[PDB]
């Protein structure tokens, strides 16, 4: 019960001592058990996610928190099988699923055969295509056709909804082809908010070129997915103690992809944060600490975005800093700190993000541990905080990227293998957790959260300097 | 530009 003392859990070198990786692992086992009892996933709008919410809520209530379970409307998307695409005119041709074409995430289902009509294309190296970005691009578009649209300038959602409003029966978006690396298939989405009502697929650039030059082309397009208008939930709790006008917020999404239990992504962040919150119940913070477990992150940051957008302006101004923990137990981990200062990738967070990054950096360095930057281009639940000008930072142990030889020297593990080879897969279970990674990153989570709970001055100083 | 896992444009 020594870690029930406020003297330990209130201070930045005390909280990490009391936040033990073995206790995070026990919570990870519980999430694993939950997934196993609910068909192997904890995905948004599933019983696995609901049972994860119940677990987090009950844990927080037993620690003395009041808990807000915040519902929001949500259109779930599930691909139910591979797509089909074949030419019927002028000649029969069968294109290959996941080589010539793929789904847009959040597309509607459909089965359509129709003439293919290119819309305002701009081909070739160095093009700046605006294909389909304006309703006027469809000036000569015949209703019922398949719109053949080039990637470029505006969102896929906008291209597809413009085509739908112009009466398209379906949409084929092909990669832009302005550089050699923008000619293949990619992970692309029309967004959870897509409402075009028609199917949308993505195709390679060279296929787009050939189709756009094929007189009388007709394509038979089949998209086998389900979208379901439903709801899901964020879980939010805050300390009773601490200044309510200077809130330190920490977040970790609680949903998994549909394909697996999501123990590293993001059981790891969820369980470390839950352990910290339980310990902080006894702390004496100067600044209020708010904890969020986000829903529907894997569908496009839906829960965290909804939370921020729905905050009254006066309440939004009270959040001084946001810390995001999304994947911190990677089997082949590296020590990645969000690149708030843009020193590695050229994107700066809102004023104060450099200070948060610097706090993480100094903590790893003090411990003789290596670290390096990772990108912050709206990849996780800080995104809407970023858009709202709120300072943020975070920790990451790596996902599908391949470990370099240097990083294996710095962090151990295997060069040329993914940081997490079970990323978004059935095998992302309890066995997919590296407890050294959990130890190192839950330590730093606790240190920086505790530090800011006592003083946000490092953040305040950058805010002040930015104002002049 | 990303918004989470996927490119939105
Ligand atoms: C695709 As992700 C931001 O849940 O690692
Ligand atoms: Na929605
Ligand atoms: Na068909
Ligand atoms: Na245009
Ligand atoms: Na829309
Ligand atoms: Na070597
Ligand atoms: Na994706
Ligand atoms: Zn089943
Ligand atoms: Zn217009
Ligand atoms: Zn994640
Ligand atoms: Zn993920
Ligand atoms: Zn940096």
């Amino acid at each position: 019960s020594i870690c029930k003392s406020p003297l330990l859990v209130s201070t930045p070198l005390g909280l990490p001592r009391c936040l033990q990786a073995s206790n995070v692992v026990k919570r990870l086992q519980k999430l694993e058990d939950i997934a196993s009892l609910n068909d192997g996933n904890r995905a948004a709008a599933t019983p696995g996610y609901q049972a994860s919410v119940d677990y987090v809520k009950q844990t927080l209530q037993k620690a003395g928190y009041k808990v807000s379970v915040q519902p929001f409307p949500f259109t779930a998307y599930y691909p139910k099988g591979p797509g089909s695409l074949s030419a019927t005119v002028p000649q029969p041709v069968t294109y290959e699923w996941e080589k010539d074409f793929t789904y847009l995430s959040q597309t509607e289902a459909g089965d359509v055969t129709a003439k293919v009509v290119p819309v305002d294309l701009s081909l070739g190296a160095g093009n700046t295509s605006t294909s389909g970005c304006e309703a006027e691009d469809f000036a000569n578009f015949p209703a019922g056709s398949i719109a053949l649209i080039q990637r470029g300038t505006c969102n896929f959602e906008q291209k597809a909804e413009n085509a739908a409003a112009a009466g398209a029966a379906g949409v084929i978006i092909f990669n832009q082809g302005n550089t050699d690396d923008r000619k293949g298939l990619e992970n692309v989405t029309v967004g959870e908010s897509y409402e075009g009502g028609i199917p949308v697929i993505f195709a390679t650039y060279d296929n787009g070129v050939a189709w756009s030059q094929t007189p009388d082309l007709q394509l038979h397009l089949v998209v086998d997915v389900v979208r379901k208008k439903t709801e899901t939930y964020n879980v939010v709790a805050e300390t009773r103690r601490g200044n309510p006008n200077n809130v330190v917020m920490v977040g970790a999404h609680l949903d998994s992809v549909f394909e697996g239990p999501g123990i590293n992504d993001n059981g790891s962040g969820s369980a470390a944060q839950l352990e910290m919150a339980v310990l902080l119940a006894k702390a004496l913070p100067v600044n209020k600490v708010r904890f969020a477990w986000w829903g529907a992150e894997e569908a496009g940051l839906v829960g965290s975005t909804h939370y921020v957008q729905n905050l009254a302006p006066e309440e939004k101004k009270k959040i001084k800093a946001y810390l995001n923990f999304d994947m911190i137990g990677s089997p082949n981990f590296g020590n990645f700190i969000y690149d708030g200062d843009g020193s590695d990738f050229g994107l700066q967070g809102p004023p104060g993000s450099a200070a948060i990054e610097r706090l993480f950096e100094a903590y790893f360095r003090l411990r003789g541990q290596q670290s390096e930057g990772t990108e912050i281009d709206f990849r996780s639940d800080y995104a809407e905080f970023f858009n709202s000008g709120i300072a943020f930072g975070g920790l990451f142990t790596g996902a599908e990227g391949l470990k370099t030889e240097e990083q294996a020297q710095k962090y151990g593990g295997t060069a040329g293998k993914a940081y997490d080879e079970c990323y978004h897969s059935k095998c992302d279970g309890i066995a997919n957790i590296n407890q050294d990674a959990l130890e190192i990153h839950s330590d730093a989570m606790a240190f920086v959260t505790s530090w800011l709970s006592l003083s946000t001055k490092v953040v305040d100083d950058e805010i002040a300097a930015a104002g002049q | 530009e990303r918004w989470g896992h996927d490119f939105i444009k």
